[PDB]
RNA sequence: GCAUGGCUGUCGUCAGCUCGUGUCGUGAGAUGUUGGGUUAAGUCCCGUAACGAGCGCAACCCUUGUCCUUAGUUACCAGC
């Protein structure tokens, strides 16, 4: 399981939503794993006519985070899937 | 067990230093001490807190580096290797606290400002 | 009291000295012996007795009496013959404008409410920072817990010391009771006692004689609380 | 000069207005979605005072909640704007819409809203200041704990760029923890283009 | 761009800039905000016709340096 986001006050804290609702039914599922994260500097100049040197620097994350089932026996997350994802996440499914 | 786990950071290096008793055995990344620094100083700085403290051969010494520079990794090794003489006791801490050994030398590299050229210098005007 | 060997043993009639000098008050004087300037001692007595004439005329009559004159050396008699229900009183320096900006001191006694229940809790330096506020607080606005109206009897002991009150007193009309000395004016003060300010024993038995005029006129604002309701004896 | 007070605190105080994530192959093709609907839905609701458009983008579709402080004004007789939107919020947005809508009760608490008056008011040749003298007491009679509003423009002179300035209690501003609100509504008279800034301070924390 | 809004440079990240009520002055003003000590700092202490309040400075945020807990694939190899 893989989890894309953009703020760490959602995807580490929809872990839970899922860790707790798929260790309820039976099936053994392990800590989530973190992952590297990307991030992207965008230096943009800020005078509309010309003074080069103020400038202002942004930046954009995205944070990765993986899950790891023991045994697949619950199709109780599959449909449990619109209330885990809330607002930003994306979850591709790796059901190992 | 004797093993003994030690790791040390200085400029974006990073040693697993294993330390266990033995007959001056030194052996760095499957490479021999002499062979692995070529021709510099710090083929004895990374003994200086070793006979400082008088053991410069009652112990095995194995040592894994990765990362960092190449003068970088010889001050990981000095800076892990206390790490791993102080996990017996607090006899050798003053003599290494005194040494000026102990403390992980905090001094990274500086980013690059906006109308600078480089961390501090900046273009000439007139 | 009103016995002579009261005013002879305390140190009533010297003066500060002879070049340190005002003829305005200098009607209320009897001479300068060794170059030291001796008060008039006839004239004071009448003068002293109708002052607490008019402190048991106000102390019955539900009001406040204000005593002043904050020195760091012989104002401990102010601190200590004081501190009841009847009379506030003063600790550290005069604040300027007090009488004549009461509206703010209104609002600066709102913290003083507070902080001492605010200590009930007790981080750790940041509980230093505002107790140690509550000393400053204690030391000028402590004596005064009366809040509302403007006290009707000011006792200035000390008038040289003190210009401030007695300019913000004629301001608003409150009688001024005020202890002259030779050097001092006797002007601004309303009801002047020409004493002395120069020894322990001079301050305290001018205050003996404030401090129990007005409990005889809190015993008498005691015979007068059922004048109140009750019209049999008043 | 004073860094906008929203792009400082996004994080500690803030959040976005929208909510999606998109892989870099249509990130571009969102965006110019969601920009030409706030385009769109503020030139519709010029009246019906709209303070706050959010977008969710749930699984394939849509959602928004657009909050209005008279929403009896846009759900008229049941919903004839609102069904009447949602045919033609898809014409510009492939997707099936949702629209959603709440209140904005104390609706002198935020500083959209607040800054359209004041437009209305200095296009109805209302003096610069009794405009302003009243739209500020008015919303210190309940609520915030500090308020600024800058007036600058023509102000109706000849050659002239005054700026008034009026505030009143408290408002930070190099305090992260704080909460502060903050919008430009501008206005066009018969001469000269007035901007209105509104800096609405909250509870702190 | 000397009809203006918006957005940026500059003095200068320099330590200042003002108000309420009060008193002094015929008035424009002034006092608070000066004095002694001290501070990167109008930062603090003691003083004092002023008592207070705001903007600022400080802290709140990010990152780097130490350790602890939760976590082990695609990362990790001390033991096997």
């Amino acid at each position: 399981i893989r989890l894309k986001a953009f703020d760490h006050r959602l995807i580490d804290q929809s872990t839970q939503e899922i860790v707790e609702t798929a260790k309820r039914t039976g099936a053994q599922v392990r800590g989530p794993i973190p992952l590297p994260t990307r991030k992207e500097r965008f230096t943009v100049l800020i005078s509309p006519h010309v003074n080069k040197d103020a400038r202002d620097q942004y930046e954009i994350r995205t944070h990765k985070r993986v899950l790891d089932i023991v045994q697949p026996t619950d199709k109780t997350v599959d449909a449990l899937m619109k209330l885990d994802l809330a607002a930003g996440v994306e979850v591709q499914i790796s059901l190992g | 067990a004797t093993q003994n786990y030690g790791t040390g950071r200085r400029k974006t290096a990073t040693a697993r230093v294993f330390l266990r008793p033995g007959t001056g055995k030194i052996s760095i990344n499957n490479r021999g001490l002499d062979q692995f620094f070529g021709r510099e100083t710090a083929r004895m700085v990374v003994r200086q807190p070793l006979e400082l403290t008088e053991t410069v051969e009652k112990f095995d010494i194995f040592v894994t580096v990765v990362g960092g520079g190449v003068s970088g990794q010889a001050g990981a090794i000095r800076h892990g290797i206390t790490r791993a003489l102080i996990e017996y006791d607090e006899t050798l801490r003053s003599s290494l606290r005194k040494a000026g050994y102990v403390t992980r030398d905090a001094r990274e590299v500086e980013r690059k400002k906006v109308g600078l050229r480089k961390a501090r210098k900046r273009p000439q005007y007139s | 009291q009103v016995n002579m060997r009261d005013m002879l043993k305390a140190g009533v009639h010297f003066g500060h000295q002879t070049r340190y000098w005002n003829p305005k008050m200098g009607k209320f004087i009897f001479g300068a012996r060794n170059k030291i300037h001796i008060i008039n001692l006839e004239k004071t007595l009448p003068m002293f007795n109708e002052a607490l004439t008019f402190v048991e005329r106000l102390a019955a009559g539900k009001n406040k009496i204000l005593f002043v004159g904050t020195k760091r050396s012989a104002g401990k008699i102010v601190r200590e013959e004081a501190a009841r229900c009847g009379m506030p009183y003063v600790d550290h320096r005069w604040l300027g404008g007090m009488l004549t900006n009461y509206k703010t001191i209104r609002q600066s006694i709102k913290r003083l409410r507070d902080l001492e229940t605010q200590s009930q809790d007790g981080t750790k330096k940041e509980a230093l920072m505002r107790s140690r506020d509550l000393e400053k607080l204690e030391r000028s606005l402590g004596g005064i817990k009366d809040m509302g109206g403007l006290p009707d009897a000011l006792f200035v002991i000390d008038v040289d010391h003190e210009r401030i009150a007695i300019t913000e007193a004629n301001k608003l009309g409150i009688p001024v009771i005020g202890v002259v000395d030779t050097n001092s004016s006797p002007e601004g003060v309303d009801y002047v006692i020409p004493g002395n300010d120069d020894a322990i024993r001079a301050v305290q038995l001018y205050l003996n004689s404030m401090a129990e005029a007005v409990i005889r006129g809190k015993q008498g604002a005691a015979t007068s609380a059922d004048e109140f309701v009750e019209e049999a004896p008043a | 000069q004073k860094v906008h007070p929203n792009g400082i605190r996004l994080g500690i105080v803030k959040e976005h207005t929208s909510v999606w994530y998109a892989d870099r192959k249509n990130y571009a093709d969102y965006l110019f979605a969601d920009l030409k609907v706030r385009e769109y839905l503020q030139d519709k609701l010029k009246s019906a005072s709209v303070s706050r458009i959010d977008i969710h983008r749930p699984a394939q579709t849509a959602r928004i909640t657009i909050h209005t402080a008279r929403p009896g004004i846009v759900i008229g007789k049941k919903g004839e704007d609102v069904e009447k939107l949602r045919q033609d919020l898809t014409k510009q947005m492939g997707v099936p819409v949702h629209i959603n809508i709440e209140e904005i009760r104390k609706p002198e608490l935020d500083a959209m809203l607040v800054a359209q008056s004041v437009a209305q008011q200095l296009e109805r040749r209302v003096m610069f200041r009794r405009a302003m003298k009243r739209a500020v007491q008015n919303a210190m009679r309940i609520g915030a704990k500090g308020i600024k509003i800058q007036v600058s423009g023509r102000l109706g002179g000849a050659e002239i760029a005054r700026t008034e300035w009026y505030r009143e209690g408290r408002v930070p501003l190099h305090t992260l923890r704080a909460d502060i609100d903050y919008a430009t509504y501008e206005a066009h008279t018969t001469y000269g283009v007035i901007g209105v800034k509104v800096w609405i301070f909250k509870g702190e924390v």
